[PDB]
Order: C-alpha cells, then sequence, then structure tokens
C-alpha cells in the first residue's frame, strides 16, 4: 500500500504499488514460518524516526517511521533501522541481520 | 436617536399648590432624569437627580418618583420667585429631550 | 544527526552539518555526482553497493 | 470657570449664523446647546464631544448644520439655519463629570436671543 | 477550654447531633460548634463566612454538600477546613488550599482498587476510556504512577500496557473511538468518566457487539444512576462507597479527631489568636500552620468508622471498597475487601454473555 | 448614535483627580459604543467590603466592566477577583499591585484579566540577559507557588536548542516544611558552586533565606542573585537583608504611568464592546445583582473579544492565561546605598543596557590579543545568540572611529578559537584565572619606533594589567 504523497509534495492519492528484495524475501521466509497475515504500507514522510521537542511546549514525539510504531499503525519494523541507545529505551530490537557501519 | 415627549402644558396652581410633570420616553432609560426650571430669558436651574436627589442651594419643595422609562416630578409650597418653567433631561443615546411646560399662577 | 549530536566534541562539526542535509537517500547521492557535494556519510550496506 | 456666549443674529432669514460660547477647565468637557421656543422649549440643537467627535443633531434641526468646536479658545461653532420660524434664545450648556458622556449640568451659559 | 468550631450542614437535626456529638467530645476541655444553615447562590454563603468568624476561638471549619467559596474565603485566614464531599476532586488538589482537609477519598479514587483486583484475575491488557477532564488527568497520573511493581527484583509478563483514549465530553463521537478500540487485541475496558458520559456510551458498545462474552468491564462509581444503571448493560462491575450517606458517623469522629487535636495544641506555647471577625486586612493567623501540622500527625476517633490516618495531601488511607456486580437488572454486593486484605467473594460473579 | 455601557473604577490607597483627567479627555467617539466611568475609593481592603462594595456597585449601576487598582503587595485579592469574575460573568482588569501580581490557574469561566508579564515570559528576559555575558543558569525555588511548574519546564526548554554553551542544572527545590531542625535547608546550599544563582519564591521566605545565605558564605561579592518579579516588586520599601542585587524584571516604575493605565483599560473594555455591537449588533444585558442568578452564553464571546483589542500604537492583546502578550519591561539593580537605581529596557525580544560590562566585577585580568592563522582565529557571532558555545570567549574587540566620541568596547563579541585560547582555558583551571580579554587597535604588533612600543608590546609598556598571549617570538 504505497504512500498518498506520491510526488513528494503536495498531493495525497494512495495506490498499490509493489516492493521486493532483501527484507521483503527475509519477511516471505518468516511469515512463512511464524503463521503470519500480513499487509504492508509504507511510511508517511520518510525520515526514518528521531526524537525532538514538538509544539513548543514540554512534549517530545517521535516523528516519522518509529512514531507509527509507537502509536499503534504497525507492528513490527521490517526496514534497515539502525540499533541506537535512544531506540532502545522502549523498543525491543532483535538480533541484527547484518554487520555494517 | 431616542426621542422624548413630555406631557401636559400646564403648571397651573395656586401659592403653595401641587402639580405633576411626567418624563415619558420612546425607551426603556433606567430612571435617567434630571430637572431644570427658568424664567423666561434668565437661565436654568437644576433641580433633580437619580433619586429625586435634590441640590443644595434648592429646597425640599420639589420631591418625585417613578421608574423605567415614566417619571412624575411633583412641585408644592411654591414662592414666587420660582416663575419659571421646569424641564427634563435623559442621555440613553448622547442627549434626549420632550416639550415640557411652563408655570403659571392662579 | 543523533549520533553527531550526542558527542560534545565532534559539535563543532555538527554546526557545519545544520545548513546542508537533505530529505531522502537517492537526493544525496545524485547530488555528489553534481559536484555540489563534495562528501557524503551513511551507512556501510547502502554505500557499497553504490559504490 | 464661567460660560459666556456670542455670536446672536438671524439677519438672513434662512440664513447661516456660526454662535459660539467662550469659557473661562472645558477641555475635558462636552458640548450641546439649546434654543428656546415661543413655548420657550429648551429644545436640543447639536451635539459634540469633548473631543471634537461625536457630531449629532436630534431631528428637529437635521440636513442644514456645520459642526466643530475649540477647545483652546473654550468655544463651540455651529451655523443656525433652520431657525427661521422662531426668535428663540439659544444658551450653551457645559454638562457635568466632562468625558465624550454626558451628564447633569448646572454648568450652563447666560443666554442670548436669535431673531428673525 | 472554651474554643469553637464552625460548621455549615444541610439541615436542622444536623446541627443537633452535632452539638450532641460536642456535648459526647466534652467528656474530655469545654467546646462551641455555633453552626449555620447552608444557603444557595453560594457568594452570599461567602458573605456569611464571617458570620461565623466572629469567634476567634474557630480553629475548623466543617462542611457539607458544589465546590463552596469557604476553602477560598476561610483559608486567608489559615483555618484547616475539614468536608465529606470532596468527591469532585480539584478543590483539595495540588493546586494547593492551604486550609482543606478531607474526610472521604474522592471520584477520581486511589485506583490500586482496579490496580489490586488485576491479580485476582491475572489481568495484563487495559484499554482504558478516559473522560477529558481534571477528573481524567487525575486518574491518568494516579494509574500510571502504580506502575512501581516492575521493581522486583511477580506478573511481569504485562502488568498493564495499551493505550489510553482521549473521550472530549461530547454526544454524538463515541462511536469512531469505539470503532478504534474494536480493532485492538486487548478485551478489559476500564471506564471513568462521568454520569453523564455514562448516559452518553450508553449502548455504544452493544451496537458494535462490544458488550457479552468477549469484554470485561470495571467502571467507576458514577454508572450507579438512575439514567447509568438503566442502560449498563448486564455483567457490568461497579464499586460503591461504604459510607457518605451517614454523616453523624462522619461528624462524630470529626470532632472527636479536631477535639484530639485541641487537646495536642493546648500543651505547647505561643498560642496566639485568629482575628475578631472579618476587621480587615493581614489577617493572618500565626498558629494556623501549626495547626495544619498538628492535625497532620493525628490518629483518629477510632470506634466508629475504623482507624483514619491522614496524608500530605489529606486522603484517609482507608479501606475503601464494596464491589456491586450486575445480575439480570439488579445489583448485588459479592465480596468483603481492603486496602491490602482483599479476601475475594463470597458468591458467584456472573460474567457478561456467558457467566 | 453610539450607547452607554457601565465601567466602574475603585483605587485603593490616591490622587482620583490624575485619574480622572486623564481619561476625561479621550474622546471614544469614532467608536460604536462610549463608556461610562464612575470612581470610588475605598481604603479597608478585606475580602467582605470587596464583594459588598463590588456587588453594591452591581446592584445599583448597570455595571458592564471594572478597572480594579491597588497599592499593596497581598497577592490573594486577585484571587478573590478570580472568583467573583465567574460568579459574574462580568470582565475585570487588575492594573496595579496585588492586582497585578500574576496568579496561575484561572477559572475556565472566569473573564479577569492582568497587566502584567507571565511566569514564563521573566524566565524568557532572565535568560535574555545572562547572554550578555555568557552566565550559567542555577535555579533554586523554596517556597511553592503555583506557578512553580511552568518554571523549570520553561527554563530547560531553551538549553538543549542550539549553540548553548550552557552549565548544568544542579536545581534545588525545597518546600514549606514547618520544621527548624532540618537544617539541611542551611546545608544543601554549600552545593551552589556556582556563580549565579538564580531565587524564584516569596519576599518573606526570601528575607529569612538570604540570612541563611549569608550564614553559609553566598555573599554579595563573589556571587549575584536574579529574581523575579514577585519577591521585590514593591518599589518604595526593601528590607535590610538585601545585598543581593541585580534584581529581574518590572514593569516600568510608574504604573506610561498609572492614569494612562487606567485610560489603556477603559480604552480596552470599550473597544470589544464596540467590537461586539459591530458584529453581533447586541451588547450584553447588565446583571440584576448578586442575589439573583438564573436569568450568560455571550460572555464567552466576550472574552473571545476581549483577547484581540488594538489601539492607537499598542497592541494590548491578551493570552487564554490572563497576561499581557508584548508588554514593556524594565531591570533594576540595588545600589548599596539601598535604593533601586537601573532603569534597563526590554521590548518584545530586544534588551538594552549600559556600560557593555558589569560593574563590581585580585585575580582579574585583562588579556590582549591579536589575530592570526591557526593560533588565535576570530570569527563573527551567531546571528540568533550573540554568544558562542565551543569558542567560549568574548574578545572585546574595540572600533576605531571619528576623533568626536571614545572607542567601542560594546562592538560585538566576536568569537575567538584556537591554539592559544585552548591553552588559557586549561591556564585558567591551573592556578586561578578570569580574562578580559581583546584585540589590539592599532595593528602595530612587535613593533619598537623612536621612543617607544606598539601594538602588543604597546599595551605592554603602557602598564595595563596585562598578558599577551597569541603568536608572539
Amino acid at each position: 500500500t504505497g504512500p498518498n504523497d506520491t510526488s513528494p509534495g503536495s498531493p495525497r492519492h494512495t495506490v498499490p504499488q509493489c516492493c521486493y528484495g532483501f527484507c521483503i524475501d527475509l519477511l516471505i521466509k518468516l511469515a512463512r514460518t511464524m503463521q503470519f497475515t500480513y499487509e504492508v504500507h509504507l511510511v508517511a514522510d520518510g525520515k526514518f524516526g528521531t526524537q525532538e521537542r514538538v509544539q513548543n511546549s514540554n512534549k517530545k514525539e517521535w516523528n516519522g517511521m518509529m512514531g507509527e510504531l509507537l502509536s499503534g499503525q504497525a507492528d513490527m519494523i521490517v526496514a534497515p533501522l539502525t540499533i541506537n541507545n535512544e531506540r532502545a529505551q522502549y523498543i525491543e530490537f532483535s538480533k541484527p541481520f547484518k554487520y555494517q557501519g | 436617536d431616542i426621542q422624548m415627549t413630555q406631557s401636559p402644558s400646564s403648571l397651573s396652581a395656586s401659592l403653595g399648590g401641587k402639580v405633576t410633570i411626567t418624563c415619558k420616553a420612546s425607551q426603556d432609560i433606567n430612571k435617567y432624569i434630571a430637572w431644570y426650571q427658568h424664567k423666561p430669558g434668565k437661565g436654568p436651574r437644576l433641580l433633580i437627580h437619580y433619586t429625586s436627589s435634590l441640590q443644595p442651594g434648592i429646597p425640599s419643595r420639589f420631591s418625585g418618583s417613578g421608574s423605567g422609562r415614566d417619571y412624575s416630578f411633583s412641585i408644592s409650597n411654591l414662592e414666587p420667585e420660582d416663575i419659571a418653567t421646569y424641564y427634563c433631561l435623559q442621555y440613553d443615546n448622547l442627549y434626549t429631550f420632550g416639550g415640557g411646560t411652563k408655570l403659571e399662577i392662579k | 544527526d543523533i549520533y553527531f549530536r550526542r558527542q560534545v566534541e565532534l559539535s563543532t562539526m555538527y554546526r557545519h552539518m545544520e545548513k546542508h542535509n537533505y530529505e531522502s537517500a537517492a537526493e544525496a547521492i545524485q547530488a555528489v555526482r553534481d559536484n555540489k557535494l563534495h562528501a557524503f556519510i551513511w551507512d556501510s550496506a547502502v554505500l557499497e553497493f553504490e559504490a | 470657570v464661567k460660560l459666556q456666549e456670542s455670536g446672536g443674529g438671524l439677519v438672513q432669514p434662512g440664513g447661516s449664523l456660526k454662535l459660539s460660547c467662550a469659557a473661562s477647565t472645558f477641555s475635558s468637557y462636552t458640548m450641546s446647546w439649546v434654543r428656546q421656543t415661543p413655548e420657550k422649549r429648551l429644545e436640543w440643537v447639536a451635539y459634540i464631544s469633548n473631543g471634537g467627535g461625536g457630531t449629532y443633531y436630534p431631528d428637529t434641526v437635521k440636513g442644514r448644520f456645520t459642526i466643530s468646536r475649540d477647545n483652546a479658545k473654550n468655544t463651540l461653532y455651529l451655523q443656525m439655519n433652520s431657525l427661521k420660524e422662531d426668535t428663540a434664545m439659544y444658551y450653551c450648556a457645559r454638562p457635568s463629570r466632562g468625558g465624550s458622556s454626558y451628564w447633569y449640568f448646572d454648568v450652563w451659559g447666560a443666554g442670548t436671543t436669535v431673531t428673525v | 477550654k472554651i474554643v469553637n468550631i464552625g460548621a455549615v450542614l444541610s439541615t436542622r437535626k444536623h446541627e443537633q447531633m452535632f452539638r450532641e456529638a460536642v456535648n459526647q467530645a466534652n467528656k474530655r476541655i469545654q467546646l462551641q460548634a455555633t453552626s449555620v444553615t447552608h444557603k444557595p447562590n453560594a457568594i452570599q454563603m461567602a458573605l456569611s463566612v464571617c458570620e461565623d468568624l466572629i469567634s476567634s476561638q474557630v480553629y475548623a471549619i466543617l462542611v457539607s454538600h458544589t465546590p463552596t467559596p469557604v476553602s477560598y474565603t476561610a483559608g486567608f485566614y489559615r483555618i484547616p477546613v475539614l468536608g465529606l464531599t470532596t468527591r469532585m476532586s480539584i478543590y483539595s488538589d495540588k493546586s494547593i488550599h492551604l486550609s482543606f482537609l478531607r474526610t472521604v477519598p474522592p471520584y477520581s479514587h486511589q485506583s490500586s482498587v482496579w490496580f489490586e483486583m488485576m491479580r485476582v484475575y491475572n489481568w495484563n491488557h487495559i484499554i482504558l476510556l478516559v473522560s477529558d477532564d481534571h477528573e481524567g488527568r487525575a486518574a491518568q497520573k494516579r494509574l500510571e504512577t502504580l506502575l512501581e511493581e516492575r521493581e522486583s527484583k511477580d506478573n511481569k509478563r504485562g502488568p498493564k500496557a495499551e493505550k489510553v483514549l482521549q473521550f472530549d465530553p461530547g454526544t454524538k463521537n463515541v462511536t469512531a473511538l469505539l470503532m478504534e478500540a474494536r480493532e485492538l487485541e486487548a478485551r478489559v475496558i476500564i471506564l471513568s468518566a462521568s454520569e453523564d458520559d455514562a448516559a452518553t456510551v450508553y449502548r455504544a458498545a452493544a451496537m458494535l457487539d462490544m458488550t457479552g462474552s468477549g469484554y470485561v468491564w470495571l467502571v467507576g462509581e458514577r454508572e450507579i444512576s438512575g439514567n447509568a444503571l438503566r442502560y449498563a448493560p448486564d455483567g457490568i462491575i461497579g464499586l460503591q462507597l461504604i459510607n457518605g450517606k451517614n454523616e453523624s458517623a462522619h461528624i462524630s469522629d470529626a470532632v472527636g479527631v479536631v477535639a484530639q487535636a485541641v487537646h495536642e495544641l493546648l500543651e505547647k506555647e505561643n498560642i496566639t489568636d485568629p482575628p475578631r471577625g472579618c476587621v480587615g486586612n493581614t489577617n493572618i493567623w500565626k498558629t494556623g500552620p501549626l495547626f495544619k501540622r498538628v492535625l497532620m500527625s493525628s490518629k483518629y476517633a477510632d470506634g466508629v468508622t475504623g482507624r483514619v490516618e491522614f496524608n500530605e495531601d489529606g486522603d484517609r488511607k482507608f479501606a475503601q471498597y464494596s464491589i456491586m456486580n450486575l445480575q439480570n437488572r439488579k445489583l448485588v454486593q459479592v465480596g468483603i475487601y481492603n486496602g491490602t486484605h482483599v479476601i475475594p467473594n463470597d458468591r458467584k460473579i456472573i460474567w457478561p454473555g456467558g457467566e | 448614535s453610539p450607547p452607554s455601557i457601565g465601567i466602574a473604577v475603585i483605587l485603593v490607597g490616591s490622587d482620583e483627580v490624575a485619574i480622572k483627567d486623564a481619561h476625561e479627555k479621550d474622546d471614544f467617539h469614532h467608536l460604536s459604543v462610549v463608556p461610562r466611568v464612575e470612581l470610588v475609593a475605598m481604603n479597608e481592603t478585606d475580602p467582605k467590603s470587596i464583594i459588598t462594595r463590588i456587588c453594591d456597585l452591581m446592584s445599583d449601576r448597570k455595571i458592564q466592566g471594572v478597572v480594579f487598582a491597588d497599592d499593596t503587595d497581598q497577592e490573594a485579592i486577585a484571587q478573590i477577583l478570580d472568583f467573583i469574575s465567574a460568579q459574574t460573568l462580568t470582565p475585570i482588569l487588575g492594573i496595579h499591585g496585588g492586582s497585578s501580581m500574576i496568579m496561575a490557574d484561572k477559572d475556565e469561566s472566569s473573564m479577569f484579566f492582568q497587566f502584567g508579564p507571565s511566569i514564563e515570559q521573566q524566565a524568557s528576559v532572565m535568560l535574555n540577559i545572562m547572554e550578555e555575558y555568557d552566565w550559567y543558569i542555577f535555579s533554586i525555588v523554596t517556597t511553592y507557588f503555583p506557578g512553580y511548574q511552568d518554571f523549570v519546564n520553561k527554563i530547560r526548554s531553551t538549553i538543549e536548542n542550539s549553540f548553548v554553551g550552557w552549565e548544568l542544572e544542579e536545581v534545588l527545590l525545597l518546600d514549606m516544611s514547618l520544621d527548624d531542625g532540618d537544617s539541611k535547608i542551611q546545608n544543601q546550599l554549600k552545593k551552589l558552586q556556582s556563580p549565579i544563582i538564580l531565587l524564584y519564591c516569596t519576599k518573606e521566605e526570601a528575607t529569612y533565606i538570604f540570612e541563611v545565605a549569608n550564614s553559609v558564605g553566598l555573599t554579595g561579592y563573589g556571587y549575584t542573585w536574579i529574581v523575579p518579579s514577585l519577591v521585590a516588586g514593591d518599589t518604595d520599601t526593601v528590607p535590610s537583608e538585601f545585598p543581593t542585587g541585580l534584581i529581574s524584571v518590572s514593569y516600568d516604575e510608574w504604573d506610561y504611568g498609572l492614569p494612562a493605565r487606567v485610560r489603556d483599560g477603559i480604552a480596552i473594555i470599550t473597544t470589544a464592546a464596540s467590537d461586539m455591537l459591530s458584529e453581533h449588533s447586541f451588547i450584553p444585558e447588565p446583571k440584576s445583582s448578586c442575589y439573583n442568578t438564573h436569568e450568560i452564553y455571550q460572555s464567552n464571546m466576550l472574552n473571545r473579544y476581549l483577547i484581540n483589542v488594538t489601539f492607537e500604537g499598542r497592541d494590548l492583546s491578551f493570552s487564554e492565561d490572563g497576561y499581557q502578550m508584548h508588554p514593556k519591561l524594565v531591570i533594576i539593580l540595588l545600589n548599596k546605598e539601598r535604593k533601586w537605581e537601573r532603569v534597563g529596557k526590554w521590548k518584545d525580544k530586544s534588551l538594552q543596557m549600559k556600560y557593555y560590562v558589569w560593574p563590581r566585577m585580585d585575580d582579574h585580568l585583562s588579556i590582549v590579543t591579536l589575530e592570526e592563522a591557526p593560533f588565535v582565529i576570530v570569527e563573527s557571532v551567531d546571528p540568533l545568540s550573540g554568544t558562542c558555545m565551543r569558542n567560549t570567549v568574548p574578545c572585546q574587540k574595540r572600533i576605531i572611529s571619528e576623533n568626536k566620541t571614545d572607542e567601542e568596547p560594546g562592538y560585538i563579541k566576536k568569537c575567538c578559537k584556537g591554539f592559544c585560547i585552548d591553552i588559557l582555558k586549561k591556564i585558567s583551571k591551573s592556578v586561578k584565572f578570569t580574562y578580559d580579554l581583546y584585540l589590539v587597535t592599532n595593528g602595530k604588533h612587535g613593533k619598537k619606533i623612536n621612543g617607544t612600543w606598539n601594538g602588543m608590546i604597546g599595551e605592554v609598556v603602557m602598564k595595563r594589567a596585562y598578558m599577551a598571549v597569541g603568536s608572539l617570538t
């Protein structure tokens, strides 16, 4: 389920697109192994998730992808998402696919 | 603007009689009243405030009662240096005035 | 942006980074080949494929 | 502080006579003045605030009258046009407690006439 | 030992039992208790605070049922004020009125009665519906503060997680929140709002078939009302207070627990006195904070309602409980509880849609 | 053509003549409604007299709004006003004294507004003051006003933004524990190892606690104390326990003055009522009495109209919490001869002050340097903050100008980086130092001409309490 922001400025028209690659194949194997019914919809903006103090107050919400994990828009993140100290405060990770820098 | 009409036309009384003149406006005034008296060619003299509050130098000969938009103002025990004519004032919009009456002595 | 702002000793370096950042991975990769951007910082698992 | 009128006349029937009333503090004090009928009625003529605004009349003399004031010389200015059926006396009255509002004057003028 | 305690009460015979309870406490020092006539349109009642303050020897004012302005007027006036209708919590709270002291837990109660129920039934997931009010923020803060069970070192599979909603006081918009709550995996609903909000939700789970077998509700006190308890579905579990209707039992231990503070304070030094009735400005009786200190560390006039120990805010630390389960059309009391000794039941729970 | 509304002004404590004359020349014609003033003086200022005067005037007169003033320092006046406004659904503007002290958490249906700064704008101007000398925020709060929780969450709130250069927050929260034996409130003041200490408190407990600060050794020589408006806002009097100057913000020291403030409030009320009659063609009918309650929805519309007022050049609008947006602020010093002498200036972002250096600051050194390649690098300042984060120096460069005015040690403090500055920052902690770092002006570093020396050695031979770090062989 592609974004509404198919041309990443103003307009909002969501369309079915199709994806494939590394994480898609690994999701295929994990879903065949663990009995998963699944849908895949892309992210809102494309900014990988970070923390900032928003709404000129004492509130810090999480932008981007990781906020959609915190707000209940999804339940798994299968993407190149790094392991940090700031994300691992309250988001459980796994043994990490790869090793890079 | 709102306009007023006093009534009626006469203060026909003897020496020490009793007369009463009515502030009658077209709209609710909330006891917005004043009262003046003058000779022909001399100039007015203040009588009455909100609660018929008289003036220092003005005797207790003048009283009145009424509310809302209709008010009555009574004069009694009149000595004829007050050969005058009595007038009511409203100030809901900028100022308001009606007719008013003149005093004669019989 | 989290790793650079966490470190204080690299802070001046971070102060040079605020005026040139990009929004997507492909944007900076195309902008390097147009000589507007002499260097780029990202993961090895994307840069080793792109080179 | 005392009020003294001047500029009395109706030498043209249907003309225009800019009358005035000088004062001797009147700058924070509004103005409205009075003609007198043959029934001696103290009918209103015009309305100004203390600050020159709020230029109004009652329905008797609307449509003909040009209005101003000067708080430096403590004077009013208004030309009389539709008093042409009256042998009126006009006086000035300075309403007490000042302001652009109105309250009850004892501070009236002296009284001068306008005769056609 | 002729000191005064003012009071404002609802009806006439409450003053009779008030003076009789003062005569009961007279076996200790002798006392006043002149008292006057609760009135409507209470700014006149804010007028008649110093119809009672005319005695300098008044040291406590007792108030019953409205958040009354006497806490503002007679709080200048560092005079500790006791009451029994602080269920609407906001004027006994952290916007610190320096003169209040409760005799009853609020509507936004210490919600551990829910939190202690979960270890009875091993529940781990909570959908928490909360209205947009000061009550809702108080309940939210208390139930989030009740997460100190994680410091060991036993149900760590889940204490309680899921999410909360916001629920503005509107009539139509109940459907969207419950439609979104239908999708989640949690099946336990805790709803703590007003009785008109209970009369607002009122059928919306039944139209979505979120009643019956699938779900378990743990509602607060204000679902038991003539418009709300008529329309709650079968199997709702509600709470109900022990007291707060027999106010004589409150007022007897109230005059006992203020008389003990009077005896404790009379043996001390620098007993400065309050002013003589509403005279002017800067009337700050300097022994007022000392009165709050000696009252806040006191035990209870035990014998009628059980031992009540006041906290830093002024709560009771008292076992507040009675669970009413809804059978076919009537509420039933099911068990006997405590602050800690929740000794579960002696009857059978009729769970909704499958029993 | 304009009708009237009723506005009552009440003064407690002088010259009702200056207040009368100032407004009664304000011609509110050219507006759709015109006012109706009524002066009433009082001297008791107890709660019962306040209610029995206010609703007495409500019962006698068709009162639209009330402009309240005072000459006391009792804050609990305002809550009483905040009590009655929602009780009467009529606007009340507290313009002086205890009516002008800020009350947090107002009621939802209240229509009470105050002339004064917010509790967060005072912290913002307290940061803008400390951004002249790059000082370090160390806030302590002992008493517990209702305006506490906003203060720390507004003072944090900028230290994590950008280009900060700010030290840690060794904060100390205390309370009103009535316990004399708890002497750790005396003992924890040794944990304030900082030259700058913020103190948000009340006047009486500050009068107590400055004796304690003298007892521990927080004297006025090595430390300063920046203190908000509610402690020392009483411009007339001062207790004897304050050798602790640079108190913070107040309003403009004589409240434009008090009758101008009265005229501004009258203009505010009449402009809002004129806007409501221009937009919805009906004014609120006045209240019957403080007894009768039953026979308002339009008061919320009046609340929406009262907070978007504008007059001849003064946007006098209000926020949701009852304070002003723009208003004029001053900065006060304290005068070891026990006066209050400083008239500083702050307006809506900007601050303008005196001397460009703080008086009353031997281990204070002047140090003169020189710009070159990578030993002492001079760069410009940030256009949002003025100060320098990693560069950590003033480098107060002087300007050579026309020969009719002196030089500029208030020229903007250009940041210096490089090798010798990093050496100096170690030598400061090595012994004990204090910089007064500045550049040479004649540009004649290391030169001896016939008779004399110039440049850095030129400021060495002139005995100007110097070092000369930089590139110098």
